[PDB]
RNA sequence: AACCCCCGCCGUUAGUUGCCAGCGGUUCGGCCGGGCACUCUAACGGGACUGCCCGCGAAAGCGGGAGGAAGGAGGGGACGACGUCUGGUCAGCAUGGCCCUUACGGCCUGGGCGACACACGUGCUACAAUGCCCACUACAAAGCGAUGCCACCCGGCAACGGGGAGCUAAUCGCAAAAAGGUGGGCCCAGUUCGGAUUGGGGUCUGCAACCCGACCCCAUGAAGCCGGAAUCGCUAGUAAUCGCGGAUCA
RNA sequence: CAUGUGGUUUAAUUCGAAGCAACGCGAAGAACCUUACCAGGCCUUGACAUGCUAGGGAACCCGGGUGAAAGCCUGGGGUGCCC
C-alpha cells in the first residue's frame, strides 16, 4: 500500500479530520512542512541546489 | 509544587489558567 | 473540638483543622467558615460553645462526610461489578481503571514488586 | 547645560544625562532607590563617580531599557563614566585604572543541538 | 463527555424502534460501539462486534450511560 | 501623501529598487522620505540530515524577508507619470498606499 | 589540565565592606544562583552579631575562618600494590577555599530553624574557638602525624 | 589555517520606532504641533598587522609593558582529509536480482499498535524553612499570526461561552515572562511538605473520545524523611536555577 | 509517574535500530485517517500510468433502495462542435 495510498491522500472522503498530509516529491507521510509542502529530505536536497528561492545555509 | 494543579505554579507549569490562576 | 463523627483536632487554626475530615478539604472548608462567619485565623484552642455547635450544624447537616460518604463510594464500585463494564473489571483484577501504560509503572494500584523471572542468552 | 555618555550590557540599554546640581538621580521616571529596592546590589552603579571625588556635584536624568534589572546597573556604571571623561579628557587617570570604562562583551551563548543547555551533554548508559 | 447530543448510531434505532412496535426477540448484530445505550432499552440483547465476534451483551437497567463497546472486551486475559 | 512597499528576499537588489524610485522621483516635484529600514521577518527550518536515524547530528537554514519604506510629500503629474508606469521588478514585490 | 597552571580567577569586592574575602564567602551560601537570597543571609547574620555581642561583625568573621584554616592533610597516593594516605602541607588558597566551604555546611547541619541564626552562631562558636567547622578542622590535623610513617613521600 | 555568517567599539547613508534631549500647548497617554540630537532599525564602511617598546633567541617565535571597545586563534558558528566499521538505510526515494498476480494487489467497517507476573535505558514531580501558600508590584529575547492571533465587554466558581474593535502586521494581537521585590499566613509535622490513586460533576475539538484525548471544579490525599553495589554532566556568562517562543498540528 | 526497549501475552499486540556509534531513536503529533498487523464484508485491467479493439456512452448533474460502511441494485436534468 504505497501507489493506492499517495492517490487516496489527494482525494478527501467523508469527514474532513482524515485528510493528511504528503510530500510532493517523496510519497512521504511523516516530517512534512505547510510552507514547502515537502519532506525533509525531498527539501535538505533541494535547498543546496538553489531550486528553492533566499533558503540559505544559516549560521548564529 | 509544579504538579499541584490547583495552584500558582501548578498552573503555570501546566500552561493553563482557572479559578487558582485568574484569566489576565 | 468534636464535629463530624469521632473526628477532633485543636491547637490549629480552624481552616485547617475541619480538614482531617473526610469530605472536607481546603475548598468546602473555607466555604463554610462564611457561612456560619468565623475568624478562620483563630484556633480550635478558643472559640464559643455555640460558634462549635453553628459550625457542625451547617457541616453535619449539609453534604458528608466519613462513613456514609466511605459507604457511597464503595456500593458505587460494587455496582460497576454489574453486567461488568471496562471499568468494573481493573476493579476486580486491581488494576488501573483510566487508561494507562502497566508494562511499567503502575505500582500504586499493584502492590510492591513480585520479581518472579527468566531470560538467557546461548552458554557457548 | 548637559553632559551625555551611552551604556550596554547583555541586552540592555541605558541613557546618561547630567546636570550640575546636588544629588538627585531619577530614572524612567522614579527615584533611584524606588526602581532598584531591595536589590541589595544596585546600588554599585554609581562607584565611578566616587573615583573623581564629586558624587555631590550632579543629578543624573537617566532613561534605561530592555534587559534585566543587573544588567541595567552594569550599563548605567558604563554611561556615567562615559559622560565624564568627555568632560575631562584629564579624567582618564581614573577610568582606564579600575575597569569602567569597557563595556562587558561577556554573552548567553547558543543553544546546540545534541545537546541540553549549549555544554550540558546529555546523560550516559552503555547497558 | 458530548455535552450538546447523546452521538447515538442510527442503523441501530431503527432496528430497536420498530422492535420496539410490540418488543419482538432480539438477535440484533452490530458494530457501533460508539454509541450509548438508550433509556429503557431494556430485554434488548445486542450482539456486539470487538474485533473478532458478536459478543452477545443482555440488557437491563442498572446499565445505560454506557457504551456497547463498554460491555465487549477487545482483549483475552490479563 | 503617498506610501511605498519594497519587499524581497535580496538586500542588493531591495536596496536598489529603492534608491531609485527617489533620485527618480525627487526631480518629479515635491520631495520624499529616503528609504527607510523595516526589521527583517525571519523563518527557521530545522531537521535531521540522515534519512534513517541519527536523531542528533543535524542541519537548519532559514529564509529572511528585509522590507524597506518610502513616503513621498506630494502627488504632482510629472511624479505619477514615471512611477505609475515604470514597474521594473525583477524578483522584488511593491505595495502603495495613500 | 595539562600544559598551563590555570587561571586563579578575580573576585570583585564587597559593596558594603569593600572585602573580597566577603563575597567568597557569599557565594558558598548562595544557592542556585540566587545572589540576593544568599548576600541578604549573610548581612542578617552580621546583625544576630551586634545584638548578642558588641564586637564589629567583620573581624569576628574575620577569625572565624582563620581558627578553621587547617595547616595539614592526607592526599591518597600509590606506591605499588598499596594505597597511602600521605600526609603535606596546603597551599594558602586551599587553606581558604576549605575553611569558607566547611563553615557553610556546618552551619547547615545545626537545628536552628531560619537559616542566618545557623551561620551567626556557628560563626561566634568558631571565632570563640570551638564548631562543628573546627572540629573537622582539629580531625583532619590528627589523620597527618598519625600517618607521619609515610610523610616521606611528599609528592 | 585564510576567504563566508552571529556577538562585541566607532563612522556614513536613511527617518510614522525613538526623543521636554530644548522652548511649545498636554483631557498628563511622546497624546499633540514640532524635531533626527539620543535609542533602535538595516545597509555600506573603518578598526588589529605581535605594526610600538623592553627582555630571551641564529631564525621561527616565547615572556613582559603602553595605547585600545578589543590583541597574541578576541567569544561563539558553518566547514570535517586518504580511508575504517561487508557500519546504517530496499520502510523517504532511486535500483540489479528473486518471488506473488479474482491475490503476497485494492476498498471499507471494527480491533491492534495503548496488552502486564516481570526486566533495563532516557526523563518529569518531589521528600521541604536558602521552604510551601495568598494579595500587590517590577525588568526580557527570539519568534508567530485571515474561515489566524483576538483587544474590550457581558455571563459562568472556572474550563469555557455569547457579543465584537484593531490586523496583510516595528502602527493591532499571542502577552502575564518567571525567579525576583514587598507584606500577610504556616512553625518542623508525613505537615498548609508531596501530588499518585479512585468516586462524583462539567467544558472544548471532532461524524465519533468504551477500549484510547486535553482541560476545569468538589471530594479522596498513595509511595516517598535524600536513595545497595554501581554510574552521568560541566572549566565562565559555563554548571546550577527560572520562565518565553517555534516546527508537527482539528 | 511520563516515555523507548527485553520478555511474556495475544486473533493481532506491524516492521526496523543492538557496546561506545540501538533504547524521548525512523516517529517535528497512532481515537477512524495514519497504518505496513488481525477478525469480519466486498472489488477485479484494478485506487494510479501508457496504448489498441468494439456497439452503446461519447463532457455532465440530481436523487431511490440495501447495507455497519465499502459495495451492489436504481429514478431524472441531456451536450456550446469540424459541419
Amino acid at each position: 500500500a504505497r501507489k493506492a495510498l499517495i492517490e487516496k491522500a489527494k482525494r478527501t472522503p467523508k469527514f474532513k479530520v482524515r485528510a493528511y498530509t504528503r510530500c510532493v516529491r517523496c510519497g512521504r507521510a511523516r516530517s512534512v512542512y505547510r510552507f514547502f509542502g515537502l519532506c525533509r529530505i525531498c527539501l535538505r536536497e533541494l535547498a543546496h541546489k538553489g531550486q528553492l528561492p533566499g533558503v540559505r545555509k544559516a549560521s548564529w | 509544587g509544579k504538579g499541584d494543579r490547583r495552584t500558582r505554579r501548578g498552573k503555570i507549569w501546566r500552561g493553563t489558567y482557572g479559578k487558582y490562576r485568574p484569566r489576565k | 473540638a468534636r464535629i463530624a463523627g469521632v473526628e477532633i483536632p485543636r491547637n490549629k487554626r480552624v481552616d485547617v483543622a475541619l480538614t482531617y475530615i473526610y469530605g472536607i478539604g481546603k475548598a468546602r472548608a473555607k466555604e463554610a467558615l462564611e457561612k456560619t462567619g468565623i475568624n478562620p485565623a483563630t484556633r480550635v484552642k478558643d472559640l464559643t460553645e455555640a460558634e462549635v455547635v453553628r459550625l457542625r450544624e451547617y457541616v453535619e447537616n449539609t453534604w458528608k462526610l466519613e462513613g456514609e460518604l466511605r459507604a457511597e463510594v464503595a456500593a458505587n464500585i460494587k455496582r460497576l461489578m454489574d453486567i461488568g463494564c471496562y471499568r468494573g473489571l481493573r476493579h476486580r483484577r486491581g488494576l488501573p481503571v483510566r487508561g494507562q501504560r502497566t508494562r511499567t509503572n503502575a505500582r500504586t494500584r499493584k502492590g510492591p514488586r513480585k520479581t518472579v523471572a527468566g531470560k538467557k542468552k546461548a552458554p557457548r | 547645560e548637559q553632559y551625555y555618555g551611552t551604556g550596554r550590557r547583555k541586552e540592555a540599554v541605558a541613557r546618561v544625562f547630567l546636570r550640575p546640581g546636588n544629588g538627585k538621580v531619577t530614572v524612567n521616571g522614579q527615584d533611584f532607590n524606588e526602581y532598584f529596592q531591595g536589590l541589595v546590589r544596585a546600588v554599585a552603579a554609581l562607584e565611578p563617580l566616587r573615583a573623581v571625588d564629586a558624587l555631590g556635584r550632579f543629578d543624573a536624568y537617566i532613561t534605561v531599557r530592555g534587559g534585566g534589572k543587573s544588567g541595567q546597573i552594569d550599563a548605567i556604571k558604563l554611561g556615567i563614566a562615559r559622560a565624564l571623561v568627555q568632560y575631562n579628557p584629564d579624567y582618564r587617570a581614573k577610568l582606564k585604572p579600575l575597569g569602567f570604562l569597557t563595556r562587558d562583551a561577556r554573552v548567553v551563548e547558543r543553544k546546540k543541538y545534541g545537546k541540553h543547555k549549549a555544554r550540558r551533554a546529555p546523560q550516559y548508559s552503555k547497558r | 463527555s458530548l455535552k450538546k447530543g447523546v452521538f447515538v448510531d442510527d442503523h441501530l434505532l431503527e432496528k430497536v424502534l420498530e422492535l420496539n412496535a410490540k418488543g419482538e426477540k432480539r438477535l440484533i448484530k452490530t458494530w457501533s460501539r460508539r454509541s450509548t445505550i438508550v433509556p429503557e432499552m431494556v430485554g434488548h440483547t445486542i450482539a456486539v462486534y470487538n474485533g473478532k465476534q458478536h459478543v452477545p451483551v443482555y440488557i437491563t437497567e442498572n446499565m445505560v450511560g454506557h457504551k456497547l463497546g463498554e460491555f465487549a472486551p477487545t482483549r483475552t486475559y490479563r | 501623501k503617498i506610501r511605498i512597499k519594497l519587499r524581497g528576499f535580496d538586500h542588493k537588489t531591495l536596496d536598489a529598487s529603492a534608491q531609485k524610485i527617489v533620485e527618480a522621483a525627487r526631480r518629479s516635484g515635491a520631495q520624499v522620505s529616503g528609504p527607510i529600514p523595516l526589521p527583517t521577518r525571519v523563518r527557521r527550518f530545522t531537521v535531521i540530515r540522515g534519512p534513517f536515524k541519527h536523531k542528533d547530528s543535524r542541519e537548519h537554514f532559514e529564509l529572511r524577508t528585509h522590507n524597506r519604506l518610502v513616503d513621498i510629500i506630494n502627488p504632482n503629474r510629472k511624479t505619477i507619470e514615471q512611477l505609475m508606469t515604470l514597474d521594473l521588478p525583477t524578483g522584488v514585490e511593491i505595495e502603495i498606499k495613500t | 589540565a595539562r600544559r598551563r597552571r590555570a587561571e586563579v580567577r578575580q573576585l570583585q569586592p564587597d559593596l558594603v565592606y569593600g572585602d573580597v574575602l566577603v563575597t567568597a564567602f557569599i557565594n558558598k551560601i548562595m544557592r542556585d544562583g540566587k545572589k540576593n537570597l544568599a548576600a541578604r543571609i549573610f548581612y542578617d547574620a552580621c546583625k544576630i552579631i551586634q545584638e548578642k555581642t558588641g564586637q564589629e561583625p567583620l573581624k569576628v568573621f574575620k577569625q572565624a575562618v582563620e581558627n578553621v584554616k587547617p595547616r595539614m592533610e592526607v592526599r591518597s597516593r600509590r606506591v605499588g600494590g598499596a594505597n597511602y594516605q600521605v600526609p603535606m602541607e596546603v597551599s594558602p588558597r586551599r587553606q581558604q577555599s576549605l575553611a569558607l566551604r566547611w563553615l557553610v555546611q556546618a552551619a547547615n547541619q545545626r537545628p536552628e530553624r531560619r537559616a542566618a541564626v545557623r551561620i551567626a552562631h556557628e560563626l561566634m562558636d568558631a571565632a570563640e574557638g570551638k564548631g562543628g567547622a573546627v572540629k573537622k578542622k582539629e580531625d583532619v590535623e590528627r589523620m597527618a602525624e598519625a600517618n607521619r610513617a609515610y610523610a616521606h613521600y611528599r609528592w
